[PDB]
């Protein structure tokens, strides 16, 4: 940023296409950008992991392995930062594919041990573990249409257009949305001393799932059909019209699923119900 | 001065000049022709419409043959307080003072758009002379200037 | 808020000194009269010239000028191609068709005058202004005491 | 039922295009059979494994198993590793580029429009030869690398540029840009690639090329870089039609047709026919 | 010349024809035409470098060129072809003249300015706002074609001072007198910016009454 | 201290690996030259983690088993004296509307609003840093 | 994003330009991953993380209260480009290279967006 603020204001000739400065940039911006992708996601796995052994009364199902798995997706997800320029034809293709196939084993033994967590046990599904299953539902189309893009033959055609949108908004509206609306609940009588309504949490999930897979289901077939991302408009006969309504239709759902979280928090903050006690939610493992 | 000197989306401040006066060699017309620079309400602004922007004009009820052809003529003063309201803006044709930040419509009869003035500027009367200078057909039929308390009918 | 449907830059009109009247299918640009001045008009019986510039954009069209201030004769070919334009004034600066006015009535810099031009498909009033180029100022005698 | 599981690809018309479609198809299969049987396991246990009435003590607190987690590192990899052999397999023929094409053509992206050039035509059975080569380009803000013809399309504001080419032959493809990066993507190609101010100098490769285009029309092509405001309104059009009515083609602009009149020679619609030109006006509340 | 007119129409077709027609008629709602505008308004939008635009808002700003004097030239001579016009001053030795358009008499240039130029632009050629969005830049960048361009053609909101309103001879004591006044140093200590009460007041705030109540703190007590 | 240090070096011996890699898999078969621009990230990279592995191996080679290391202590162990924790102070946000103003004068490019920002940088820092360090007035 | 989401239903522009809808998914994806998730998860850390270590306090307080500030002036900058005519940057959050030069997007907004 320093090296761009230099060109703008002092003429630099720092980022000249005749001093291959197009592609030094990139290579800059994208060691930066992917380890960024994976700074928010490790967190709200946290969460996850945290929720999961209190509601299903049973502990979590592999401890030591857990933390190999953090380990090994942070480390990989250094050496992996061209496989967001394909297009450009100036990269090693085979380097930045198979590290980028390598980095989507461990996320297989993090799902597969919540599931293990969720294992024979007694399950009550409050609004947490909704949240929390939500997560995992949605992560896994996810991260299955990010193994898609890791191809350089599929990204030929797929890459800028909206299927890549369709991509991020999944496996990135799990962690930052499901799971932190997850924590939120978890923690709220933790923080506070009151407890949010049940009713009114419930209501709230539902409205969220039903308008984010309302409108960001049919982006595969828009961006597969021919339309590019970051157009302002398009023609008549285009084909690709009804689509681009549903999307709508579901994105004021999913714009209007969030006045009763708003309402909850407003209303319960002070006329909540009390916790008098040192732990609501009953079987809670951590120290706090 | 002539009226082809100034051109599409120009504009010029003029004075007035009697042919009584006249070069300001003598000390007897080195007095008259600076009583014309410090007048109050002398200097007037000059400005030339583009003909494809003529059709937008409107005019003030008893002004409608205050302009020859394409030329109009404007107070320099501001009706507000008296600044010299002389920011023209070629393209939006808007009149800007730089005092208090009022601007007047020049497509208009110079009516206020913008800013703490309430009246519109005062138009002069012009047309050419037999031999091809512009002069005036007469004063402003409004006084010109800021208000005061017994003006108006 | 100035980046919106209505914008204050691409509105502008280019200062040319002159009008750039459209017809059918055919643009007209920078028209204007050459008239050397002396006095307050231009007496009848002088010649003057119509310059312009006529585009269109795709694959031949036809043309003729009527006018009010006498008769307009024309010289040259007139007539446009696919993806060219017609010339026909070569305005002070250039470094053949023209267009002479009779100009049966006095004329002046500062007003408009009405010019018909008529194409084999469209035709239309303009109302052209006169205008001069890269001509000095002209000397005013000098006053005296007073 | 291919349609219903390409989840709607065009269908190619290269034979680069048609293995690269074979290709993906049968990665979705791949991916929808681990996505059912996780989805069927988290289903499973969220209706069966739940709080009974009979309120029994805490289950059974197991936490660790060996075997299951050494098992279930080794599983996937196999997968990854044959969906890394097919890619490879598969890359390395979309980038054959044989040194001998039948045509080659520049594509150089500047502000908002495109411009083609008819680089050179060189039949494999010798049958026409034409070299529109025009040394003369000027340098200095260099610009030398940038590469001039005799036979030109130029984009307008007003009037979509179409480019043709014949069918069954080699397509070459040369791209520059002139300004930023630009995006030359063909739907049907199911090929896109960014065009760079200086390929030479930031080492990436600029030329790609098919081996031959199966069927004669019309299709869309759009510009996909995020160029400037503009951006959505930069399209162009291709025209493939038999090598005769390419011969013919270009005799015509060879004598000079504007390219509009060109394809009225060889009976064929002056304009394109995908797309048409966008509305001049900034939108419809002005 | 031949051979630098169609230098100059390749340059074109591949920058401006977007925006400005392929006839130079102008695109409806994006460009004007380009029509009878000479090269002196090519020689000033593009050496300026406001010229090409990048986007439609309420002033098309400056910014670093995107060609150089050759370049400059062909277009011009491109532009002057197709309808006349204004054309840059030359000097002796065809170059574009920069010594020479300075006048002698810098106190007419000065209240010449006073008069027609210092009511957008400051006193000394500093900023200036405008109605809604727009503004008067600082004259302290450019040389004396520059300035001498500028007037002859009418940017923008900026009126045009054409060669009888405005003599040739005129215009090069004010390109003196903007030269000058860009140049000369400040008498008394530093300028702060050259507007007056404003940052004036600014400094004794920031300055003199910080100083007087540190001093007075340091002598004085608490509590 | 041994996991700490060892969790350090563990993300060294990968990061030296790949660098090396990298290096070497462009300089061979790969068009241009080394690409110069990952290759030296990738060997700072691994620079980052060999401080404070080296560091961290260092202190707990220096220092003995602490409660927070030992399998089986008692919380009683533990029992003694912290250290010093700043209870509330309003400098910090002195501190970032004085970065703030100094952002703000380099976006704009005005060097007067740069200067001034630097001013109140230094002000605000040597604010903090001196908080617990006056002495009483000596009237 | 309900803004150009709105304007993308219908073939036809018909309440907003090129330029604003640039800018506007532009400003949608940096403050969604800049200023509203990266923060987010500093947030739970100093919620829970000092209860579960069984810590009284973080490491350093003080410097702690700093890092709140930093981020919200930082955002509010950034995002104060819509207050000036031009508007905010209008070239993606990934900002490639030419189209941020001072010859393509010379604007104040961008310069504000990387300051
Ligand atoms: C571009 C725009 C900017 C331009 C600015 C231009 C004006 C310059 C201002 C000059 C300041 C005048 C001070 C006069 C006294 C100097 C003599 C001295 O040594 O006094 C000792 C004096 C202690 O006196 P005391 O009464 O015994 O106080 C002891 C108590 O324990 C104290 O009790 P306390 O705990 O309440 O004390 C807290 C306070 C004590 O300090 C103050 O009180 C500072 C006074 C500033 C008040 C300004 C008003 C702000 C209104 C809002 O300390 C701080 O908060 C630290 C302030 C930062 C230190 C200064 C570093 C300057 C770097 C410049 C770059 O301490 C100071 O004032 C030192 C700070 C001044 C720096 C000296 C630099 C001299 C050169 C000037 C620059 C050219
Ligand atoms: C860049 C930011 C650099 C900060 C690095 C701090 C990390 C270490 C953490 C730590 O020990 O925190 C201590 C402490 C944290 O407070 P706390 O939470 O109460 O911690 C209790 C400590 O245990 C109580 O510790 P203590 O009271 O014993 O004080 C120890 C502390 C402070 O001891 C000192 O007296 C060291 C001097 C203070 C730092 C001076 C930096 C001046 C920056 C302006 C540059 C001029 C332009 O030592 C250090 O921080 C050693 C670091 C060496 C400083 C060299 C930095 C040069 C800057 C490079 C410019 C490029 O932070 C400080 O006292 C200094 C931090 C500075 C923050 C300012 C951030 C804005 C900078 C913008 C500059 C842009 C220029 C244009
Ligand atoms: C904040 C959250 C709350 C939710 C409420 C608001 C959220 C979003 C809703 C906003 C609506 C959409 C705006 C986007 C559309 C847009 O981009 O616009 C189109 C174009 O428009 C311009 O032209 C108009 C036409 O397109 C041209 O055809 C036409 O010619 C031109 O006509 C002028 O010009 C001509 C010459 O050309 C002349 O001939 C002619 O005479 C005239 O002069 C036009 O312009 P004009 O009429 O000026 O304006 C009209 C535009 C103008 O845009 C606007 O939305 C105006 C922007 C202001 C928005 C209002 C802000 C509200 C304040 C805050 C809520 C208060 C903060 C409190 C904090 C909380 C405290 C906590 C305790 O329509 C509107 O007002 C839309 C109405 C909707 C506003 C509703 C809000 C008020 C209700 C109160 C609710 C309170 C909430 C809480 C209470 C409890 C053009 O040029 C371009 O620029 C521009 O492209
Ligand atoms: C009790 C004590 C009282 C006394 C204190 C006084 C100290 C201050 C100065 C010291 C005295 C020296 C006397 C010698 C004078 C001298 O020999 O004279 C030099 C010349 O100098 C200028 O020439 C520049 C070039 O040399 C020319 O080539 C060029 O032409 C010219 O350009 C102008 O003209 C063009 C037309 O062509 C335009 O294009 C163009 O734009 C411009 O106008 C140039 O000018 P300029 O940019 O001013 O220089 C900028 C100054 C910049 O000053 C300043 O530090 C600013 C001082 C005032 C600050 C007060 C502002 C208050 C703001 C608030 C904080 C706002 C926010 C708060 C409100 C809200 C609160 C709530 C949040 O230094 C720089 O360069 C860069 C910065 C380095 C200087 C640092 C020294 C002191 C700084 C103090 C702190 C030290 C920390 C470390 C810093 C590095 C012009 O003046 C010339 O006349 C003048 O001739
Ligand atoms: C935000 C969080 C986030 C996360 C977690 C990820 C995770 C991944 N991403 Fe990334 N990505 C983004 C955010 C994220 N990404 C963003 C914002 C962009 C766009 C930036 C821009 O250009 O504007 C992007 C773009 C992007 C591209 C470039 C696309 C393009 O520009 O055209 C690629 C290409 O390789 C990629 C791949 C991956 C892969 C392989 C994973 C893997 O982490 C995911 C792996 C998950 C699974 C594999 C599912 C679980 C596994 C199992 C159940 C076992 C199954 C086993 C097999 C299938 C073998 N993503
Ligand atoms: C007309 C009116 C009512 C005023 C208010 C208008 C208004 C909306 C103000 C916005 C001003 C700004 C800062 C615009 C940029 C965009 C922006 C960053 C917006 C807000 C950002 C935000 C909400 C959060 C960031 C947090 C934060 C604290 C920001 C710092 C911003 C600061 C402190 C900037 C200074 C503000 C300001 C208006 C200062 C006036 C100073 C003046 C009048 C001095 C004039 C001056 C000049 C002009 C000189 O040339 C000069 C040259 C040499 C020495 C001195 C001077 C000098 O003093
Ligand atoms: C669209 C954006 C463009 C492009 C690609 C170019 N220009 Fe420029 N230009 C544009 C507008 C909307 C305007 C008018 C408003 C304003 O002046 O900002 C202009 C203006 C000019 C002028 C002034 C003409 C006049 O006096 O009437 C000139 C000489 C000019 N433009 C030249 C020019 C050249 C040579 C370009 C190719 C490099 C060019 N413009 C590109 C909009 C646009
Ligand atoms: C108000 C309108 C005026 C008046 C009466 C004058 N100028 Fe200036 N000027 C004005 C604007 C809005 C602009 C910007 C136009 C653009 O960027 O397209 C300008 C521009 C200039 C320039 C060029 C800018 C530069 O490179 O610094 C110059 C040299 C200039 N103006 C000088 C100038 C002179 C000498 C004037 C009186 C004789 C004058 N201007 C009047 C606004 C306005
Ligand atoms: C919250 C702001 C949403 C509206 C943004 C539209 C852009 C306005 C600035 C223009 O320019
Ligand atoms: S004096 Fe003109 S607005 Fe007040
Ligand atoms: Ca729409
Ligand atoms: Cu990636
Ligand atoms: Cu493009
Ligand atoms: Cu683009
Ligand atoms: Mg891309």
């Amino acid at each position: 940023l320093f090296g761009l603020a230099a060109d703008r204001h002092l003429g630099a000739h720092i980022y000249d296409p005749a001093n291959g400065g197009v592609l030094l940039w990139q290579h800059l911006f994208w060691f930066f950008g992917h380890p960024e992708v994976y700074i928010i996601a490790l967190p709200f796995f946290g969460i996850v992991s945290e929720i999961f052994p209190v509601f299903s009364r049973k502990p979590i199902f592999g401890y030591t392995t857990l933390i190999y798995a953090t380990l090994a997706i942070a480390a990989l997800s250094v050496a992996v930062w061209a496989h967001h320029m394909y297009a450009t034809g100036a990269v090693l293709l085979p380097f930045f594919s198979f590290m980028t196939f390598l980095i989507a084993v461990p996320t297989g033994i993090k799902f597969f041990n919540w599931i293990g967590t969720m294992w024979k046990g007694q399950l009550t599904f409050e609004t947490p573990m909704l949240f929390s299953v939500g997560f995992l539902i949605t992560f896994l189309l996810g991260g299955l249409s990010g193994v898609l893009l890791a191809s350089p033959p599929l990204d030929f055609h797929v890459t800028d257009s909206y299927f890549v949108i369709a991509h991020f908004h999944y496996v990135l509206f799990g962690t930052i949305v499901f799971a932190t609306y997850a924590g939120i609940y978890f923690w709220f009588p933790k923080m506070t001393g009151r407890l949010l309504d049940e009713r009114l949490g419930k209501l709230h999930f539902w409205l969220t799932f039903i308008g984010f897979h309302t409108t960001f289901l049919v982006q595969h077939w828009l961006g597969d059909e021919g339309m590019p991302r970051r157009y302002a408009d398009y023609l008549p006969t285009d084909g690709f019209t009804t689509l681009n309504v549903i999307s709508t239709v579901g994105a004021f759902i999913l714009g209007v699923s969030m006045l009763p979280f708003v309402w909850n928090v407003f209303k319960s903050w002070r006329y909540g119900e009390p916790v008098t006690v040192d732990d609501p939610w009953g079987y809670g493992n951590s120290l706090e | 001065m002539r009226p082809e000197d100034i051109d599409a989306g120009g504009m010029e401040t003029v004075f007035p000049w009697r042919e009584s006066d006249g070069d300001g060699t003598t000390v007897e017309s080195e007095h008259k022709l600076t009583e014309i620079a410090m007048g109050v309400r002398n200097p007037v602004m000059l400005i030339r419409i583009k003909p494809a922007d003529m059709h937008r004009v409107i005019k003030r009820k008893g002004q409608e043959s205050f302009n020859f052809g394409e030329l109009f003529a404007y107070t320099k003063v501001c009706s507000h307080l008296g600044c010299p309201s002389s920011l023209y803006e070629q393209q939006t044709y808007r009149i800007l003072c730089p005092c208090h930040q009022s601007q007047f419509d020049a497509l208009e009869f110079a009516k206020p758009i913008f800013g703490p003035a309430a009246r519109a500027l005062a138009q002069l009367p012009i047309t050419i002379d037999e031999d091809g200078y512009l002069v005036a057909n007469g004063d402003f039929v409004e006084p010109v200037g800021p208000a005061f308390w017994e003006r108006k009918s | 808020c100035s980046a919106g449907q209505i914008s204050q830059t691409t509105t502008q009109e280019p200062a040319v000194n002159g009008v750039n009247a459209q017809a059918g299918q055919v643009s007209l640009r920078n028209v204007h009269l050459r008239a050397p001045q002396q006095t307050d008009y231009v007496e009848p019986g002088t010649t003057v010239e119509l310059l312009f510039v006529a585009a269109n954009d795709s694959s031949n069209k036809l043309k003729s000028i009527t006018s009010d201030v006498g008769e307009v004769t024309l010289t040259g070919d007139s007539t446009v191609p696919a993806d060219g334009v017609l010339i026909v004034g070569e305005p002070d600066g250039q470094i053949a068709v023209t267009a002479e006015v009779e100009l049966t009535k006095p004329i002046t810099n500062g007003l408009l005058y009405d010019f018909t031009f008529t194409f084999e498909d469209g035709e239309t009033t303009v109302a052209v202004p006169i205008s001069a180029g890269e001509q000095p100022r002209r000397p005013v005698p000098p006053a005296g005491p007073g | 039922w291919s349609d219903a599981l390409a989840l709607g690809w065009p269908t190619g018309i290269t034979p680069e295009a048609k293995l690269n479609r074979e290709l993906w198809i049968g990665s979705v299969i791949a991916s929808f059979a681990v996505g059912a049987i996780v989805w069927g396991l988290i289903f499973w246990t969220s209706a069966f494994h739940r709080k009974k009435a009979t309120d029994t003590e805490l289950p059974r607190q197991f936490g660790y198993n060996m075997p299951l987690e050494l098992t279930l590192t080794v599983i996937p990899f196999l997968i990854i590793s044959v969906l890394f052999y097919f890619t490879v397999v598969v890359q390395e023929r979309m980038m054959h580029k044989d040194p001998n094409p039948e045509v080659v053509i520049d594509v150089t992206a500047f502000q908002w429009n495109w411009k083609f050039g008819y680089q050179k035509i060189a039949f494999a059975d010798g049958s026409f030869d034409y070299d529109g080569a025009d040394p003369e380009r000027k340098e200095a803000e260099d610009r030398t690398y940038l590469n001039f013809d005799k036979i030109e399309t130029l984009g307008t504001s007003s009037e979509i540029p179409v480019l043709v080419l014949p069918a069954g032959k080699r397509i070459e493809f040369v791209l520059n840009s002139a300004d930023v990066i630009h995006g030359f993507w063909v739907p049907e190609f199911l090929f896109k690639r960014d065009v760079l101010p200086e390929p030479k100098a930031n080492n990436s490769d600029n030329v790609f090329q098919v081996s031959e285009i199966q069927q004669t029309g019309a299709f869309v092509g759009r510009c996909t870089e995020m160029c400037g405001t503009f951006h959505a309104m930069m399209n162009f059009e291709v025209r493939v039609v038999e090598p005769n009515d390419f011969k013919a083609y270009i005799d015509q602009r060879n004598a000079g047709k504007t390219n509009a009149e060109a394809l009225a020679a060889i009976n064929q619609p002056p304009l394109a026919i995908t797309t048409e030109p966008f509305e001049s006006r900034r939108g419809e509340l002005v | 010349q031949s051979a630098l007119l169609r230098t100059g129409k390749q340059l074109f077709e591949t920058s401006c024809v977007s925006c400005h027609g392929a006839n130079l008629q102008g695109v409806p709602d994006r460009g004007p035409s380009l029509i009878g505008t000479g090269e002196a308004a090519v020689y000033f939008q593009v050496s300026t470098g406001r010229m090409p635009a990048m986007r439609g808002e309420a002033q098309a700003p400056s910014k670093p060129p995107h060609f150089d004097e050759s370049q400059i030239d062909a277009l011009g001579a491109y532009v002057q072809a197709n309808g006349g016009g204004p054309t840059v001053p030359r000097d002796d030795h065809g170059a574009v003249a920069q010594e020479s358009l300075i006048g002698g008499d810098v106190a007419r240039g000065g209240d010449l300015f006073r008069l027609n130029c210092a009511s957008c632009h400051n006193f000394t050629g500093k900023g200036g706002a405008l109605s809604s969005g727009k503004y008067a830049p600082d004259l302290g960048d450019a040389n004396p074609a520059q300035i001498y361009t500028a007037m002859l053609t009418g940017p923008q909101n900026m009126p045009k001072f054409s060669d009888r309103q405005l003599t040739p001879d005129e215009k090069r004591d004010i390109v003196a007198y903007v030269r000058e006044s860009a140049e000369t140093p400040s008498y008394g200590g530093y300028g702060l910016g050259g507007f007056g009460p404003a940052p004036e007041g600014m400094a004794m705030w920031i300055i003199g009454m910080v100083a007087a109540i540190g001093v007075a703190m340091w002598i004085g007590s608490r509590a | 201290m041994h996991i700490e240090a060892r969790l350090f070096e563990i993300l060294t011996a990968f990061f030296a690996l790949a660098a090396v890699v990298y290096a070497v898999l462009t300089a061979m078969f790969a068009t241009g030259g080394v690409e110069w621009a990952g290759t030296t990230a990738l060997v700072l990279t691994t620079g980052l983690t060999l401080i404070t592995g080296t560091f961290f191996r260092f202190v707990a080679r220096r220092l003995d088993t602490r409660p927070e290391d030992y399998e089986d202590a008692e919380i009683s162990d533990g029992a003694g004296e912290l250290g010093f924790f700043a209870p509330h102070s309003w400098w910090p946000i002195l501190i970032s509307l004085s970065f703030s103003t100094a952002a703000v004068g380099a976006a704009l490019w005005l060097p007067w609003l740069i200067a001034a920002g630097v001013a109140f940088v230094i002000t605000s820092v040597c604010g903090l840093v001196f908080e617990y360090y006056w002495g009483p007035e000596k009237h | 994003a309900l803004f150009m989401r709105t304007e993308l239903a219908m073939p036809g522009l018909q309440f907003l330009s090129n330029e604003q809808f640039n800018q506007l998914f532009t400003m949608h994806g940096t403050v969604m991953l800049l200023f509203y998730a990266t923060p987010i998860v500093f947030g739970f850390a100093n919620l829970v993380l000092p209860l579960q270590i069984g810590a009284p306090d973080v490491a350093f307080p003080r410097l702690n209260a700093l890092s709140f500030w930093l981020f919200l002036f930082g955002a509010l900058i950034a995002i104060a480009g819509f207050i000036t005519p031009g508007g905010a940057a209008d070239f993606g959050w990934t900002a490639y290279s030419p189209l941020t030069d001072a010859i393509h997007s010379p604007g104040a907004g961008g310069d504000l967006w990387i300051m």
